[PDB]
């Protein structure tokens, strides 16, 4: 698998692919792990499935009940330190998975977590099989002065590049921005072809 | 006599303690709520205190999720303590089964909690009444549940002092599947009925729901629209 | 004296505090219940409280499953408790054993927990009976259950309010292995019966169920062709 | 005074709430137990409250194996749940052991179920007593248990409301090694010693084991031989 | 073993074989793996048989009382997450199978979990050890614009691949259709001999 | 050890060898593998020997218990399926054991229980140290057209080519013939020895 | 009566041991607390028992946090356990959530404590009101809690033995986002028009914080220049 | 009436439990404390019941260890398991921090200890009060803690019957930063400002610390030579 | 990673890397392993990171929780036996770290702390993988009669030698001084930017 999270100026972008094995023998074209996590962040899932999906639930249902509560988004860093103490409060039943979570409060943030849960900031970062490859390019090519078009371009380049050279990855890719100005949007599949038949990158 | 504990019954087999229980939410504010067409609504009054209490804090109407809301009358400190636990057993529910498909078993969650107190020694009951309304993969739900622990769902109802009349005028005004601001003017017209004429309603909370779409509340100025 | 406690004995070896418990069953609407030819139904009057409330709603016959049903009279709360535990005994049942073989047993876990609260102090009794029907691999099974725990099997009952009169008509009218429109149309007259004239006999419920077959809630105007 | 709670004595050391559930026996059908020539039998009366009561259905012999049978008298949901307590000892101990070899303790374990709750605060006693009667390797045995716990064993007994007279007739007639005719037309004539004259016998339980056999109810027409 | 699940239409196919081994030695020509676990939606059983019949035996109950509380049935991503959150209570302890349930609310569906409670939808799945074979043929023979009676060929076809080129599986195939007019029927296997008949498939 | 159930028309054969091992080291000549679990059904052991007591006690006391409870008797399915729940409550400080019931409510059956629990049906079944062999000889020889008494010889003639091919099993067999008129009837030893220097198999 | 339990309503649903609690608060000395420009503020008087207590110890207002604080009336020893429980759950959700982002969770928490007791039988409810006062993401919060546990958050408010007069004075005198200075004027102003003329305010304590300032205690000087 | 119950407010708001735990403190021995130039000190008279009790023996200073000390007043037997309480949380201090860095905890893990007892049923109040006196490293500490709970530091006071009379000549007396010889003859003096006269001062205990130095009984002829 | 921690005259000086490596694979080239643990007090990080921030987190809620309750700071030896009690009370299923908490109440200390909760007091102490390195250098410059600018220069030599010499170290260094009278200071990148250019330390 692989994920991919980038900040810029004031948005963050996500986007997994979706192709979930599960076993060696691909099984699933079309799976889902980009996951809206609240109404101005996400998740993105780079582990074992199940351990993944109940730590979905877990926050979406923490964060909803948050907002209910307190009448207010919760924030990047409030998240993250939830997220962490969850997986750190078990670790010798663990769970194996490396989770990617990202949003806007008032500055765009996207913090990493391990299986351990050290969390951590990083303007992008990446999760998965197939991450060293999007490390790669996003290394080579990322610019900060980047606008929203020139950033999910650089995600669908990057992701294109790990389902390349991957085994694990694949699929059709799935991509989400937020923004504060929009909130949570996450692109339609006939703009994501349109940028892949533009870029010169579909085969 | 049968009168100074919970688990006592009378020879008649009433329970007076939790009749008295009941009598606790005669006198909070009244709030109704009422089905309409593809959608339903709550509307609450409200105690203004005095002039130097928040506006804009602790309401009548609490959203218990996104697709789930509620009123209460009775002992303010026992019904913020329900909605806390209607908020937590709901989001048990999103856990175990990825979706809240029945506002039903919330409302009976929460009524078995509430009539678990009716019956053990060293508790005492629940001092307040609640309306849950929503929508689910059923419909539209609207529900009462009181100190005993009784459930019931209705095409609309009130809860509080004024319970009775606004009850009566729905048992002559009410009909199914209005248009929502029909409804809302119907609602607000019980909400009037109630009150001692010369005393004047001021600005009430109003939610709204219909099939389809998430939780609205009116803002204050298009409540003012209707008084 | 010997009254206000479910621990204690009177001096002739009675539980007041259980008997006034039973004398909570008589305030409920009358419900009945009988067996014929390959066969049991059960039907129920009804409190319509108002106009406004939910016909297709709170409903005094209860599935337990597909193949046990019931109805209550007393504490509604108490009630509702009941027939949940019900559904959830019933259900631990075909975990275990695959299937439900004897109604009995059932009828036995929901009175073991209704005997434990007659017994034990800090709690008071379930101010409820309950009539269990079905079919089981014996055949077509009828109960009641009462505030004591004790239980009955039958060929025909009433619980509630106009129970005795129920139960005397059919003292005087019942026969065994009736086709189940006469079977019906014989326990409408025993419903009629215990009402007082004048008062007239609005929408009530019946269900029923023959042997090799599923539940069958009669729709109203199905009860309707027999009022 | 000294009257209201299980744990206090009198000043003549005695437990009124104990002899209360001992009064809470008297209420009961009468029932008697007796030996016979290597055997023992049971016979019961009943009340048959109604016609529309199922006869067939719940019966005051009770089996608790094939090799240990009871009957019952006082609370009747009390004594259900002795019953079960009963039969659920009795496969206890033949896991334990393979086989119950005395009655003894089985009936030990009922009335030390029964004396626990005749000891400590906030549960009442069992307002029933019991009679076990069966082969074991001892051979034949026939005991009591009451309210208190009292365990004893007899060639003779009754429990119930006739239970003296029942037991005074025993007391001028019966003998030892009886054929089993014999000592069932004794127990009618026992029984029908204890009845007021005009009221009449309707038909009784039997039940009876001679040593190396199972259980044999007597049906109905093999009673009525003996009326 | 072998199961397959197939969604088209307006109908969800589910059918397995029949042979149960519980050693090497096939010991049971004729066990039962396909149950139905609500009035309008099945399971199927691919792992060790005593864990999967005490799966069935939860679901049916937590199913009915469901269908008894609240007068409607259970969606199809409720039972997956149900049984997924029943699967990963308990992991260390696992439960060892692959189980895959189809069923049909408003729009049919059929879903896949693993041992650790993967739920993920597709549109068609497969489980067991002759479960590549029949990922193959349903990924060559298979359109989403299919009938009952050619959706039910394929799968007969799929699962004769299935018994033609594996040990584990075998026995009389038996399959049931789920549709939302007709409910859950399953076939009688004279119709059954009747299609392996037809399809130049028996031997 | 082996064990043989055989359903045919209106009845089920059971019957085992007797010679328990405990050691390999024979030790004792004269076991006993065949149980009267209830007026009309039977169980028969196949594995370590304490703990197949341990549960034939259990389910003796528990089928004693029901039959007294509801005044009739358990149908087959109920106490496999009780067994089940018994032996996979417990699998991981499990029962080695191989259990096979049979009996008969209103149709007769015998049901093949593993160490994990999983219950199946099957016209005949067979358990134990020396079962392939009566698997094959009831591959060969047996029809459902049978009576008992063909039936009967059949089983033994399975327990003497079992006996003949395995050192395992041995020692005198003891037979019970099950059925609804005459109930459960365990065969003396001279009839048994009848129909063993009948058939032509002492030696 | 209805009156010496924690546990039995009253006739009308009232708890009056819950009252009487309420009844504690009024002893205490009177606190203040008020929102103004970008910031709030909390005033405190004190009784000065003598000469020979410490000034510079046991104090009322009391640090949650750097981002939180509070003022207590009623018992002492109660309002103390009370500032600890505070304190533990604020760290505690500081160690959970990396941060403090509402503060009415952590007044949740300290009033679900203390509703918690007004219910239970066996423990006494908590004799003391608190005022809350911070700042968080959401802005500056003032709230109360009363031993009923019912929160409110405020504009303004006082607990204590003059808090009728402190209300009334600000429910003349009070406008929104002053300048501290005059916040603190009109507070000491307030504090001032509570007691009874002749008697003269000693020296009292005023916290107050501003949106991304840390906590400032004045001291005695600074307070000085108020009076 | 609201009098015998620890767990009952009065209709005032307050514990009359607690304060008659409270009268129970002014039946013991007189001890004080005061502060002294970077010192603190405690004095305490001594019932000396005859003249076959040992002196050397059960003390009225005690210490908590080799920098805190205390005295106690009421109940004995209380007295002197709340000083082995205090001398086991001292300890658990020094072991999870290894040194105590305030005595204030310390005094408050022993007041909440007995503010715990003023709260739940089935326990008594101690009927003790503790004067606590030590060096921390914030200083000379001086409290005093009572059966409420309430914790308060003071320059001087004392505990005891003649309480009130020590306070009111330190009310009168007392400086800050004596040296150590005035601040004990002051505190003799103050000590006998309590007795009635005719009645003379026997030996008292007086123990004090400076700081940087470690714990210091004046023995008999030390005290002689202020008398 | 490295830490390094320095007490001389009236100061102490705390400084780390911040390359956080989660993976072989360096993830993280900007990560905080030097956290103000209370207003006088500091601690370093040189372990597994999710346990570590764990720790950070539970010191600072306990220490500020004891600086409201005293209203005074806690001493050095105080934290470092409560956070040695703490690793202590559980190493059967331990923290894999090594902590280093530096500060000064009425004379500057600096105390290490191993996994195993041995606290011990130092003049100058390291933690992490290119730690003998900085002992090598702070062995051979290190002079108790430093200023504090002499102080921090040999701070960032020592760094510098590890981040040259060491795989796991490396990133931008970030330094923070706490002395008496001005508090816990941090200083600004730009300063610590003109220290590495003004020493020759720049590449």
């Amino acid at each position: 698998t692989t994920t991919v999270g980038i900040t810029l100026k004031d948005a963050v972008i996500m986007a997994t692919e979706r192709r979930v094995t599960m076993e060696n023998f691909i099984m699933h074209k079309n799976g889902k792990k980009l996951f809206q996590i609240d109404t101005y962040t996400g998740m993105t899932i780079a582990g074992l499935v199940g351990d993944a999906q109940v730590l979905v639930r877990y926050m979406k249902a923490e964060l909803e009940l948050y907002r209910l509560q307190r009448r207010v988004n919760m924030p990047i860093e409030a998240v993250a330190t939830l997220l962490s103490n969850m997986l750190n409060q078990v670790k010798y039943m663990p769970y194996m998975v490396q989770l990617l979570v990202g949003g806007i409060d008032t500055a765009p943030h996207v913090f990493s977590i391990d299986a351990a849960g050290g969390s951590v900031e990083d303007i992008y970062a990446s999760t998965g099989s197939g991450s060293p490859f999007v490390y790669g390019v996003l290394e080579s090519q990322y610019s900060e002065k980047m606008t929203v078009d020139e950033g999910v371009d650089l995600v669908i380049r990057a992701i294109s590049a790990a389902k390349q050279r991957d085994s694990a990855s694949g699929g059709m890719i799935d991509v989400a921005v937020i923004t504060r100005k929009d909130g949570y949007v996450q692109l339609p599949t006939d703009q994501i072809e349109s940028r892949i038949r533009k870029l010169g990158l579909i085969l | 006599a049968y009168d100074r504990a919970i688990t006592v019954f009378s020879p008649d087999g009433r329970l007076f303690q939790v009749e008295y229980a009941r009598e606790a939410v005669k006198k909070g504010s009244t709030a109704l709520g009422m089905k309409f067409a593809n959608g339903v609504l709550l509307i609450s009054d409200k105690k203004v205190r005095s002039r130097l209490i928040e506006q804009n804090s602790i309401e009548k109407i609490q959203l218990i999720d996104d697709y789930v809301a509620a009123v209460t009358s009775g002992l303010v400190a026992d019904a913020r303590v329900l909605v806390d636990f209607a908020r937590i057993s709901a989001q048990q529910e999103k856990v175990t089964y990825g979706s809240l498909v029945n506002i039903e078993n919330l409302v009976k969650r929460v009524a078995d909690q509430m009539q678990q107190y009716t019956q053990y020694g060293g508790v005492r009951p629940y001092g307040v009444s609640l309306i849950f309304a929503g929508i689910d993969q059923i419909g539209p739900r609207l529900f009462d549940c009181d100190p005993a622990g009784t459930i019931n769902e209705y095409k609309a109802t009130a809860i509080g002092s004024g319970k009775d009349a606004v009850v009566s005028f729905l048992e002559r005004e009410y009909k199914e599947n209005l248009p929502e601001k029909e409804a809302v003017t119907l609602g607000i017209k019980a909400l009037k009925s109630s009150l001692e004429e010369g005393e004047e309603l001021k600005a009430p909370e109003i939610a709204s729901i219909t099939v389809g779409n998430k939780y609205r509340i009116y803002d204050q100025e298009e409540v003012k629209k209707f008084l």
